[PDB]
């Protein structure tokens, strides 16, 4: 009974560490997103502006 | 985009001073050429020849 009960808390633990890198990856493609976009809406203005 | 554009406009006012100071010297070269005389070339000459 001891012996199972060890293993199935290591199996909880390493399980719940992987879920919180995938949940992380996503953060970063919303960032990397976010920013690119906010480039790209910037230089639009930028050079309308100087167009103008 | 604001210092960009306000940086060519100073940049336009000092192109167009330097198109007028040479077409009005070269305006002020044919004043001399038309307005020139005699009596003001000894006056310059008797000027600087009590003043050297």
């Amino acid at each position: 009974d001891l012996d199972l009960a060890k293993a199935s808390a290591t199996d909880q633990l390493k399980k719940a560490k992987a879920e919180a890198q995938v949940i992380i990856e996503q953060a970063n493609k919303r960032r990397s997103q976010i920013l690119d976009e906010a480039k790209a809406e910037a230089e639009q203005e930028r050079t309308k502006i100087v167009a103008q | 985009a604001q210092a960009e554009i306000e940086a060519e406009r100073k940049r336009a006012r000092e192109e167009l001073r330097k198109q007028v100071a040479i077409l009005a010297v070269a305006g002020a070269e044919k004043i001399i050429e038309r307005s020139v005389d005699e009596a003001a070339n000894s006056d310059i000459v008797d000027k600087l020849v009590a003043e050297l």
